[PDB]
C-alpha cells in the first residue's frame, strides 16, 4: 500500500516469583507475587528499515530468555531462576496502561509526518485474561478518554467463548465474566481443535499416572424404599431428573 | 474410515508427441470451489434420447463452470507439462501432490524400440496419461489413493495399453476428439447461437461424447466412481471393463456407533463375503440377491457385449435362485447348460455375484432359525450414509412388495419385544410360510434383521474333578455346602491337557451311545467360536440330535448367543 | 511412530547451469540409492505457479517431499532466485507429520532470503546477483532422526525450531444429548490455566452416569458447547460415549463376550469392580414387599438377552446378585466398557396433564425423525412411561429393540 | 557368577527388530536395555535365546538415551527418556506397571542423561530446550541444579569422575563446563570447534581433561586447567564422529563414525608427549552393514579384589537392528598401556549378577481355576532366528525347524534349560488312518547335545486317543532316529518332527 509508518515494538514480560504450580491458580485471581518487565526492542523507527527492525526483533527475542531467567546472585555467580507468567494471569492491563502512557498529554511534541496512534497487542492466548477489578475500571476510564484502538491479535485459535473475555473476582470473592468494548480481537491463521489441552497434546502426563481414580457410584438408596421393584421404579422415575 | 468416499475431482487425457505434450479430453470442466466445497444435432439428440450420453448437468451450470483452458487454477499446457514425466518416471506409479490435490495415474510410455506392449497420431504419439485428481484428507490420504490406484487406475490403464497395442484405439479417439473440438469451435453455427460459456461447453461436450468412445468411458468412470457405484465402460465396442471401489458394509465385531460412523444397514454377521473373497466350502451357503432379479439381469447384461457362456450361466443362476437352499444344490442348473467342474463354475459365479454387489452370501434361511433385529438396522437417518427416515421408506417398500402381510413396524416389533425365539412363531400358517420367508430375505438383504447364532463352551464342576481324582488314585470335610462349587471353563477342548481331557470325558459318563458318539464328534467345536448352525451343516447332523445334547448336558455346557 | 528422513538436500537454481544440488546429507546418498536428480529437477525447481506449494511425489521406493520457493527481485540474476529444501522419505510410510515442518522451513527461509539475503549470499559466488548449509542439514537430519525435535541456531536471532507432532483423527459428529461420557483419564490433574472455562466446568460432572443434557444443566452450560468440549476430549482420546442406565434398557451379549474368558485381567477387575465395598442395604431388600467368582459374573453376563429388559432380568436373577453383593449398575457399566455387551435401543415408530405447545412440537419432531426413547426422554425431561402415555395419546406405535 | 558366562569371551550378534535408538548396560554385565518408541527391551547377555522383556510405554517421538543406574544398592532402576520427561523404571515391579517415578523437567525433548560416578543417586539431564538439570533420586520431584546455554540445544551432559560437582555440556559448537556450586556461570567455555559437537567425555584419571568430537571430523582433547582456548591435541578424521569416549582401561579413547567410516568402531591409543594430527587407530571393529548408533563396555572381575585383572567386551548397537558383542584380545590390552594385574588402591565395586528378563510377581477372593491356561509362540521362534554365536546351535536348530513347519505349534521353548514342549496333529490313529490325533511331546536335551552318546529324551503326554502299543512304537522310533543321527554327531530334531507328522 506504500504506507509510511513509524513502528514501535516493545516486549512485555510478567515474571512469577512464587514456587506455586500454575495448576493450583484459581480462575479470576491474579498472581500475588510478580515482577513486570518491559524490553523496548525497536523505538520510533520508519518502516522502510524493516530489515533492521526484523533483525533487532529476532535478536532481542533470542536474548530475552538469558536476560530474564538468569538472575544475578551477590555471591559472584548467576542462578537460573524465574518463570514467565501465563497469558491468563499476565499483566495485560499494565501493558495497556504502559501503551497509554504516551498519549496522556495532548500537548506533546508533534510528529509532523504521522497522524494516528494505533496500538497492537500480540498475545499467544485466546482472549481470556484474569484481571483485577479496580485496575479494569481504571483501564476502561483511561481508554475511553484518549485516541487509541487496542487491536489485540491472538496467535492461538479462536476459542469456544466470546472474545475478549475478562474474568475477575469481586469484593465478595465472586467470579464474574465481562467483555470489554474497547478491545478488538483478531486471530492469525474441516475440523479445527479450538480448545487447548496442553498436557494431552504434549503427552506431558505419563500413562501410568493419569489412570482414572473416581468411578461410577455405588447405587445409594433412598431410605424410603422397602422392595427391589420399588427401587427399580424409583430409579426409572428419576433417571432423567436435573 | 469405513464410510465409502471416492475422492475424485476429475480425469485427464494427457498425450505427448515429438512436438510436445498436450491435453485431449478432461472432465468435468468445473471450478475448484464447486469440486472442493445439422446431422450432428440429430445424432446427439438420438444419443441423449437413447441414453448413450450420460453426463452430469451440474458440472455445466453457470455457478459451477470453469473455462476449458483452465484445470484447477492451472493451464492445459501446464498440466500437460507436469503430468507428462520422463521415461524413468513413466510406466510406473505417478503420484504428485499440489497442496491438497493429488495427481494419481499410471502413464503409459512406448519403449525405445517403439512397441507399446511386450508380447499422424498413430506414429507421433509416445505417451498417454489418464490422470485422476483426488482431494483426500491428510489422515485418509494413503487409504484413498491406494484403493483408487489398485482398483481403477491400474486396470483401466492396462486395458488401454492392450487395446492401443492391438488396435491403436486411443490414437483414433484423440484424433476424433480433436476433430470434433475444431468442428464445434470453428465450424458450427449452433455453438455461436448458444448463450453462456457453460451452455456452450455443455453442447461442445455433448458433441464430443456423441462422437468419441473414450470420452464416454472416462465420463461414465468418473460419474460412477464419484457416485460410489460399479462403472461399466465400453471400449472399442468389443471389450467392457467394470470398475469399483469396494464398500465396507460387513462387520463381525460391533463397530462403535457414536465414535466411528458406519453405513446404516450394514451386515452385522459372523458370515462375511470378505472371509471368502480373500480365500480366492462356499457351496454350503446360500446366496441372497441385493436387488430384484430382473434388475440384476439388466445390470449383468452391461457386464459383457456378446452374451457368452459365462453371462448365460450367471443369468440362469440369478433367474432360478432361492435364498433358502444351498448353492451345492444348484449343480443341476449348469449341468443342463453344458472336485467337479460344475462346482468350480458355481463357486466362480458366486464370487462374481457377491463381489460386484449382486448377491450376498448367507447361511441358508430357515423358519427354525432365531433372527434378531440388528443394532445397525436402517431405522434412523434420511439415507444410508446421512449422519422421511429409512424406517418409513422401507415400510412403504415392504407394503408395496408384500401387501398381504403386517407392516414393517409390526414385524420389527414382533421380533424385538420378547426373548428371541425361532422365526416360525411369527408365521401363522403353512400357507403363509413362503411369503414370510420372502419377507425374511427382504429383512436380511436390507440389514434390518441378522441371525442369532449359538456358541457352546464346556464347563466342569467339582464333582467331575473329584471323580477324575478318584480315577487317578485308582491307577471342608465336616460340612457339604452346595453353593460353593469349584468350576472351570475349558476354553479350547482340542488342546486340553491330560487332566482336562479326563474332565471332558467324565462329563459324559452315564449317557447312551448316541450322546457319547455325538459328544466326541462335536467336542472340538465347543470353544465359543464355532456357531452351531455351521456345525449342523458341516457335520451332517440334525437339530433334534443337537437339542438332545444341550438338554442332556445342562450344567456343563455354556450357552453363548451372538451374531 | 515417525519415519526417519532418508536424505536431506538443498537444491538451488544456478543462473548458468540451471537447477543443481548444492548440499546433500548424507554425502552421495542419492547416487548410491539410484536417485537421479535430473529426472525430477523440473519439480524441485518448477514454474512459479507450482512454487510456494507443498510438492510431494513418488520416485521408486522413495517419497520426495519439498517446498519450492521462488523470490522475484531485481537484485538477483535473471530477476529471480529459486531454492528448495528437499526431504526424501521411504514410500511405505506416512509423511503427513513432516509436511508442516517442511512447509514452515521453506516459508521461514523465504522470509530470511527476502529480508537479509541469507541463502543467496551463502553461496559466496557473485553470479546469482546482478553460517553453513551442510552443518545445518546434518543437524536437522540427526536431530529429527534421533529426537523428533531440533533447535539449531543459524544466526544471532534465527534458529530452526522443529517439533514433529502426530496427526489425530477428527472427532465424530454423532455425539448427542442422550450420550453419557466416560472419562478414561483423571481429568482433574490435567487441568491447567490454558483450559477452556466450559471444559473446566464440565470436568467435575463426567462421572460415567450423567447425560450431556444433565451435564449441561448441572454446569449451567449450553448443550452445544458441551457437545464441542466432549468432541475435543474425544479428539485427545480420553472420553468414550455410552448410554443412560435405566432398568427399562435391554442389554445383550456382543461378539466379544468370549473376551471375558480370553483376558488375564478382565475378570479380576470385574470382581474388584462390581462388588459393594460393604454389605450394602440393596443386598438386604426383598424383590417385593468373599468376592463373587468369575464364573458367576460370566453366567450373569450371558443371561442377558434381546427383548428382555433389565427389570425382568434382575427380577429373574436377584438372589444371585444379593448373595454375591453385586451392583447391577456397576456390572452393566463394566460389561459395556469392555464391549462384551451392547444396548438394544428402543425406537417408537408409528404406522396425564396437558402437554405444552413447544413440548408437543419437539415430541412430533422426534417422532418424525424416528428417534429413540432415550432422546425423547432427554428432550422432554420425562421418564419412559410418561413418553409412552403421551405417544399412545397421540397415536398407535410399535417399539423396536434393535 | 560372571565367570561362567557363555558370551563374554565369544562374539555374538542378535537381531532385535523394532527400531531401537538407545542402549545401555548393567555394570554387572548381565543385562542390556534397548529403548524404542514402544518401550524397553531387557536382554540377558548370558541367555540371549530368551525373548527380551517388553515394558510398555508408547510415545510418538523417538527416544534419545537410556541409562542403567550404577548404584549397587539400587540395581533395578533404569532411566529412559520419553520426550520431555525421564522415566525411572522399576524392574522388580511387574511389566504392566514398571514405572516408579517420572522426572518432569524440561519442556522439549531430553537429549542425554548421565549418572554421577562418585554419587550414583545424582542424575543430570540435558535437552533441546537449552537446559541442563541435575536431579536427585532421593527427592525426584524438582531439580536441585539448573543451568542453561540460552542459545543452542544440548547434545550431551557428562560428569567429572574426580571432582564430584563439576559437569560439562555440549551445545552445538561450544562446550561449557559447569561447577555445581557456581550456579549458571560456567567454569570455562571450550570454543575451538568449527562444526557442531556431538559427543563429550571426561577423563577418569585426570581432574581436568575432556575429549570432544564434532561433525567436521575433528577429535579434540582439552585441559581446562591450562587454557580454555585451543586444545592439547586435535585429531582429524575423514568422517563425522557421533560418539567419542575415553577407554575404561588403559590410556586411550574410542570413537565411532556418524554416517560413513565403513561403519566400524575405531580404537586409538593415547600415549604421547596444539598438535594437528590424523587418526591412526589400532583396531577397527569391522561389520555392521548400517551405521552404529552407540557402543558400550562389559566388565567382569574378581569379587574380593587383590589384583586388577578385569576383562572387557565391546557391545555395539546399530541401525540395521543388530546387537553385536566384540571380544578384546590381549594384543589390544598390551597396545593400550593397561597394566593387567596391579595392587588396587581401592577395591572395585561389586554388583549383583541377577537377571531381570524374567517376569516378576508377588473382600478376599476364593481360590478358583476360572478358565484353562492352555486354552489362552511365533515371536520366540522369530527371535531365535536372529541369534548368531560367531547348524551350530540348539536355538538356531529350533528356529529353523519352527520356520520350516508352520503347522507345528510350540508350547515351551527353553534353550537355556534345554527343554522343549511342542504340540502337533499327527496321523497316528488306529481306528481311522485318515484321522489326526493331537499329540503333546516333551523333549529334554542333555548339556552335551548333540555329541555322540547323548541323545535327546522324548516324553509323550498320556493321551486317551493314543493306544499304548502305538505310543511305544512312536517312542522307540524316535529313540532310534535320535540315536542314529547322534551317531554321526549331527542334529536330531527335524527328522524326529518330520517322522511324527508325515513320513
Amino acid at each position: 500500500v506504500d504506507t509510511h509508518h513509524t513502528i514501535t515494538i516493545a516486549f512485555a514480560i510478567s515474571m512469577d516469583l512464587s514456587d506455586t504450580s500454575f495448576k493450583d491458580l484459581t480462575p479470576g485471581e491474579s498472581l500475588k507475587n510478580s515482577q513486570d518487565y518491559f524490553r523496548i526492542v525497536v523505538d520510533q523507527v520508519s518502516i522502510i528499515h524493516w530489515v533492521d527492525i526484523m533483525e533487532t526483533l529476532r535478536e532481542e527475542f533470542m536474548e530475552i530468555r538469558k536476560d530474564l531467567l538468569n538472575k544475578q546472585t551477590d555471591k559472584g555467580y548467576s542462578v537460573a531462576n524465574g518463570r514467565f507468567s501465563p497469558v491468563i494471569k499476565s499483566n495485560f492491563l499494565e501493558l495497556v496502561n504502559f501503551a497509554t502512557t504516551i498519549l496522556t498529554d495532548p500537548f506533546k511534541q508533534l510528529d509532523l509526518r504521522h497522524t494516528t496512534t494505533h496500538v497492537m497487542i500480540i498475545s499467544p492466548g485466546s482472549g481470556l485474561f484474569d484481571v483485577d477489578y479496580s485496575l479494569l475500571r481504571l483501564t476502561g476510564k483511561k481508554l475511553l478518554s484518549l485516541e487509541m484502538t487496542m487491536d489485540l491479535i491472538c496467535l492461538s485459535k479462536a476459542p469456544l467463548h466470546i472474545v475478549p473475555l475478562f474474568r475477575y473476582r469481586d469484593f465478595e470473592n465472586k467470579l464474574h465474566h465481562c467483555v470489554p468494548l474497547w478491545l478488538s480481537v483478531f486471530f492469525w491463521n474441516e475440523w479445527t481443535p479450538r480448545c487447548k489441552i496442553y498436557d494431552l497434546q504434549m503427552m506431558g502426563i505419563t500413562e501410568n499416572e493419569l489412570i482414572r481414580e473416581v468411578d461410577v457410584e455405588y447405587l445409594q438408596l433412598n431410605k424410603k424404599v422397602k422392595s427391589l421393584s420399588e427401587f427399580m421404579n424409583d430409579y426409572d422415575k428419576n433417571a432423567f431428573e436435573v | 474410515e469405513c464410510l465409502p468416499n471416492s475422492c475424485l475431482l476429475g480425469v485427464h487425457l494427457v498425450i505427448s508427441t515429438h512436438s510436445g505434450p498436450q491435453i485431449v479430453y478432461h472432465y468435468p470442466p468445473s471450478n475448484t470451489a464447486f469440486l472442493t466445497n445439422e446431422e450432428e444435432d440429430m445424432e446427439v439428440s438420438a444419443m441423449l434420447q437413447d441414453g448413450k450420453i450420460s453426463m452430469n448437468e451440474i458440472f455445466f451450470e453457470e455457478e459451477n463452470f470453469q473455462d476449458i483452458n483452465k484445470i484447477l487454477e492451472f493451464d492445459n499446457d501446464f498440466v500437460a507439462e507436469f503430468c507428462s514425466p520422463e521415461r524413468e518416471m513413466c510406466n510406473t506409479r505417478f503420484e504428485f501432490t499440489v497442496d491438497n490435490f493429488c495427481f494419481l495415474g499410471l502413464p503409459i510410455h512406448v519403449d525405445s524400440q517403439g512397441r507399446w506392449r511386450k508380447s499422424d497420431l498413430g506414429k507421433n504419439m509416445n505417451m498417454f496419461h489418464v490422470c485422476f485428481v483426488m482431494n483426500p484428507h491428510l489422515i485418509e490420504y494413503n487409504k484413498r489413493i491406494d484403493d483408487m490406484y489398485q482398483f481403477v487406475v491400474t486396470r483401466l490403464s492396462l486395458l488401454l495399453r492392450y487395446v492401443q497395442s492391438k488396435t491403436s484405439y486411443i490414437s483414433s479417439e484423440c484424433h476424433i476428439i480433436l476433430k470434433e473440438k475444431e468442428r464445434v469451435l470453428k465450424h458450427s453455427k449452433t455453438y455461436q447461437s448458444i448463450r453462456g460459456a457453460g451452455n456452450k461447453g455443455k453442447y461442445l461436450y455433448q458433441r464430443i461424447l456423441a462422437k468419441s468412445s473414450l470420452a464416454r468411458a472416462l465420463t461414465e468412470c468418473v460419474d460412477k466412481i464419484q457416485r460410489n457405484e460399479i462403472a461399466c465402460l465400453e471400449i472399442n465396442d468389443d471389450k467392457v471393463i467394470s470398475l469399483q471401489i469396494p464398500i465396507q458394509n460387513e462387520f463381525e465385531k460391533m463397530p462403535n456407533f457414536k465414535l466411528q460412523p458406519v453405513l446404516r444397514g450394514s451386515y452385522l454377521t459372523s458370515i462375511l463375503n470378505m472371509k471368502f473373497l480373500e480365500k480366492s466350502d462356499l457351496l454350503n451357503y446360500a446366496l441372497l440377491l441385493l436387488d430384484e432379479p430382473n434388475n440384476i439381469i439388466s445390470s449383468l447384461e452391461t457386464f459383457s457385449y456378446q452374451d457368452d457362456i459365462g453371462t448365460i450361466i450367471l443369468k440362469h443362476l440369478v433367474r432360478n435362485i432361492q435364498p433358502n437352499i444351498p448353492l451345492r444344490s444348484y449343480r443341476y442348473l449348469i449341468t443342463d447348460l453344458l472336485n467337479s467342474l460344475e462346482s468350480s463354475i458355481l463357486r466362480s459365479c458366486a464370487l462374481h455375484l457377491m463381489y460386484w454387489r449382486h448377491a450376498r452370501i448367507v447361511i441358508p434361511l430357515s423358519s427354525k432359525y432365531t433372527y434378531i433385529v440388528s443394532p445397525l438396522a436402517p431405522i434412523q437417518g434420511y439415507t444410508i450414509d446421512d449422519y422421511v427416515p429409512l424406517i418409513y421408506q422401507n415400510s412403504m417398500l415392504f407394503r408395496s412388495k408384500f401387501p398381504s402381510l403386517p407392516s414393517l413396524p409390526i414385524f420389527l416389533s414382533l421380533l424385538s419385544t420378547d426373548k428371541p425365539q425361532a422365526y416360525s412363531n411369527i408365521i401363522p400358517s403353512r400357507e403363509h410360510k413362503p411369503v414370510y420367508l420372502n419377507a425374511l430375505a427382504w429383512l436380511i438383504q436390507y440389514g434390518y434383521v441378522t441371525q442369532l447364532l449359538t456358541f457352546i463352551n464346556i464347563r466342569v464342576d467339582k464333582h467331575i474333578k473329584m471323580a477324575v481324582d478318584e480315577d487317578l488314585e485308582k491307577e471342608f470335610e465336616y460340612d457339604d455346602p452346595e453353593m460353593q462349587h469349584d468350576y472351570t471353563i475349558i476354553l479350547e477342548p482340542e488342546r486340553a491337557t491330560a487332566i482336562e481331557k479326563r474332565w471332558l470325558y467324565r462329563c459324559i459318563y452315564g449317557q447312551p451311545s448316541d450322546i457319547q458318539i455325538l459328544f466326541n464328534k462335536l467336542l472340538k467345536y465347543f470353544n465359543g467360536k464355532v456357531p452351531m448352525e455351521l456345525v449342523i451343516i458341516k457335520e451332517e447332523i440334525s437339530r433334534h440330535d443337537l437339542k438332545k445334547l444341550l438338554n442332556a448336558l445342562d450344567k456343563y455346557l455354556i450357552e453363548i448367543h451372538h451374531w | 511412530g515417525f519415519v526417519p528422513i532418508h536424505t536431506i538436500f538443498y537444491s538451488v537454481f544456478h543462473p548458468t547451469e540451471g537447477s543443481k544440488i548444492k548440499y546433500e546429507f548424507p554425502p552421495n546418498n542419492l547416487k548410491n540409492h539410484g536417485i537421479n536428480f535430473n529426472t525430477f529437477k523440473n519439480y524441485i525447481i518448477p514454474k512459479p505457479i507450482l512454487c510456494h506449494k507443498l510438492i510431494t511425489f513418488k520416485y521408486g521406493t522413495y517419497r520426495i517431499v519439498c517446498y519450492p520457493v521462488t523470490i522475484n527481485s531485481p537484485i538477483y540474476a535473471r530477476n529471480f532466485f529459486s531454492f528448495n529444501f528437499v526431504f526424501v522419505f521411504p514410500y511405505d510410510c506416512e509423511t503427513s507429520p513432516y509436511e508442516p515442518a517442511i512447509t514452515r522451513l521453506g516459508k521461514m527461509f523465504k522470509v530470511l532470503e527476502e529480508q537479509n539475503q541469507l541463502l543467496s549470499k551463502s553461496e559466496r559466488d557473485p553470479v546469482f546477483f546482478d553460517f553453513s548449509i551442510q552443518d545445518l542439514l546434518m543437524r536437522i537430519f540427526q536431530d529429527l532422526n534421533n529426537y523428533s525435535e531440533c533447535l539449531i541456531p543459524i544466526d544471532e536471532g534465527n534458529a530452526v525450531d522443529i517439533k514433529i507432532f502426530p496427526l489425530l483423527r477428527p472427532p465424530t459428529t454423532c455425539v448427542s444429548l442422550e450420550d453419557v461420557p466416560l472419562s478414561s483419564v483423571n481429568l482433574k490433574k490435567i487441568i491447567d490455566v490454558n483450559w477452556d472455562p466450559t471444559m473446566m466446568s464440565i470436568v467435575p460432572y463426567i462421572d460415567g452416569l450423567n447425560s450431556i443434557a444433565k451435564i449441561s444443566k448441572l454446569s449451567n452450560s449450553d448443550p452445544g458447547l458441551v457437545i464441542e468440549c466432549i468432541r475435543h476430549l474425544i479428539y485427545y482420546k480420553c472420553v468414550t460415549l455410552s448410554d443412560i442406565f435405566q432398568f427399562s434398557n435391554i442389554y445383550a451379549p456382543s461378539s466379544l463376550i468370549r473376551n471375558f474368558l480370553t483376558d488375564p485381567l478382565m475378570a479380576s477387575d470385574c470382581q474388584s469392580y462390581v462388588t459393594f465395598p460393604e454389605v450394602s442395604k440393596i443386598s438386604n431388600l426383598p424383590l417385593n414387599k468373599f468376592l463373587p467368582t468369575r464364573s458367576c459374573l460370566f453366567d450373569l453376563y450371558r443371561s442377558l438377552s434381546q427383548g428382555q429388559t433389565l427389570k425382568t432380568w434382575y427380577e429373574s436373577k436377584y438372589m444371585i446378585l444379593k448373595e454375591n453383593n453385586i451392583d447391577i449398575r456397576r456390572f452393566i457399566t463394566f460389561g459395556l466398557e469392555k464391549r462384551i455387551i451392547y444396548r438394544c435401543y428402543s425406537f417408537p415408530v408409528m404406522i396425564m396433564p396437558k402437554l405444552s405447545d413447544e413440548e408437543e412440537g419437539i415430541l412430533e419432531e422426534s417422532i418424525r425423525n424416528a428417534e429413540t426413547f432415550d432422546k425423547i426422554c432427554v428432550l422432554l425431561s420425562k421418564p419412559k412411561l410418561e413418553v409412552e402415555s403421551y405417544l399412545n395419546e397421540l397415536g398407535e406405535f410399535k417399539v423396536i429393540n434393535s | 557368577g560372571p565367570y561362567n558366562s557363555p558370551t563374554f569371551g565369544k562374539s555374538l550378534s542378535l537381531k532385535v527388530d523394532g527400531g531401537f535408538n538407545a542402549v545401555s548396560i548393567n555394570p554387572s554385565g548381565r543385562d542390556i536395555v534397548l529403548a524404542s518408541r514402544q518401550g524397553l527391551y531387557i536382554i540377558d547377555l548370558d541367555d540371549p535365546f530368551t525373548p527380551p522383556r517388553w515394558l510398555h510405554h508408547i510415545t510418538p517421538w523417538q527416544v534419545a538415551d537410556v541409562q542403567w543406574s550404577p548404584h549397587p544398592a539400587k540395581p533395578y532402576w533404569i532411566v529412559s527418556t520419553s520426550n520431555q520427561k525421564a522415566i525411572i523404571w522399576n524392574l522388580a515391579k511387574s511389566s504392566s506397571n514398571a514405572i516408579e517415578f517420572v522426572l518432569h523437567g524440561h519442556s522439549r525433548a531430553i537429549t542425554d542423561i548421565n549418572f554421577n560416578p562418585q554419587h550414583p543417586d545424582v542424575l543430570a539431564t540435558c535437552s533441546v530446550d537449552t537446559y541442563v538439570h541435575a536431579w536427585d533420586m532421593r527427592s525426584p520431584h524438582r531439580p536441585f541444579y539448573s543451568t542453561s546455554s540460552w542459545r543452542s540445544a544440548a547434545s550431551q551432559v557428562k560428569w567429572n569422575y574426580k571432582d564430584p560437582n563439576v559437569l560439562a555440556s555440549s551445545h552445538g559448537n561450544d562446550i561449557f563446563v559447569w561447577d555445581l556450586r557456581k550456579g549458571s556461570t560456567p567454569l570455562c567455555s571450550l570454543k575451538g570447534h568449527v562444526s557442531s559437537v556431538n559427543s563429550i567425555d571426561f577423563n577418569r584419571f585426570k581432574y581436568s581433561e575432556i575429549m570432544s568430537s564434532s561433525n567436521d571430523g575433528t577429535v579434540k582433547f582439552w585441559d581446562y586447567s591450562k587454557s580454555t582456548t585451543e586444545s592439547k591435541r586435535t585429531v582429524t578424521t575423514n568422517f563425522p564422529i557421533w560418539r567419542g569416549r575415553y577407554l575404561p582401561f588403559g590410556e586411550g579413547y574410542c570413537i565411532m563414525p556418524m554416517v560413513g567410516g565403513n561403519n566400524a568402531v575405531y580404537l586409538i591409543n593415547l600415549c604421547d608427549d596444539n598438535k594437528k594430527t590424523k587418526l591412526q587407530p589400532i583396531y577397527a571393529f569391522k561389520g555392521h552393514s548400517d551405521r552404529v548408533i552407540d557402543f558400550l563396555w562389559r566388565s567382569r572381575h574378581t569379587c574380593d579384589g587383590d589384583y586388577d585383572d578385569r576383562e572387557f567386551q565391546l557391545v555395539t548397537w546399530s541401525k540395521d537392528c543388530d546387537l553385536k558383542l566384540w571380544p578384546i584380545s590381549d594384543s589390544i590390552y598390551g597396545k593400550v598401556n593397561f597394566d593387567r594385574g596391579k595392587r588396587l588402591e581401592e577395591k572395585l565395586p561389586d554388583y549383583d549378577y541377577c537377571s531381570y528378563n524374567k517376569e516378576p510377581e508377588n473382600f478376599r477372593r476364593l481360590r478358583e481355576n476360572f478358565v484353562t491356561t492352555s486354552g489362552l509362540k511365533t515371536n520366540h521362534i522369530t527371535w531365535l532366528s536372529g541369534i548368531r554365536m560367531n547348524i551350530q546351535n540348539l536355538g538356531e536348530e529350533v528356529s529353523a525347524i519352527g520356520h520350516k513347519f508352520p503347522k507345528v505349534v510350540f508350547e515351551k521353548i527353553s534353550v537355556s534349560t534345554r527343554e522343549l514342549c511342542l504340540t502337533l496333529n499327527g496321523p497316528w490313529s488306529e481306528e481311522n488312518p485318515d484321522d489326526y490325533i493331537f499329540l503333546r511331546i516333551s523333549i529334554n536335551f542333555p548339556l552335551n547335545y548333540p555329541n555322540k552318546g547323548d541323545p535327546p529324551k522324548f516324553t509323550i503326554e498320556e493321551n486317551s486317543n493314543l493306544t499304548m502299543s502305538k505310543r511305544q512304537e512312536i517312542l522307540s522310533n524316535l529313540a532310534t532316529i535320535g540315536q542314529k543321527y547322534t551317531d554321526s554327531n549331527l542334529y536330531c530334531l527335524e527328522p524326529c518332527i518330520r517322522f511324527v507328522l508325515g513320513e
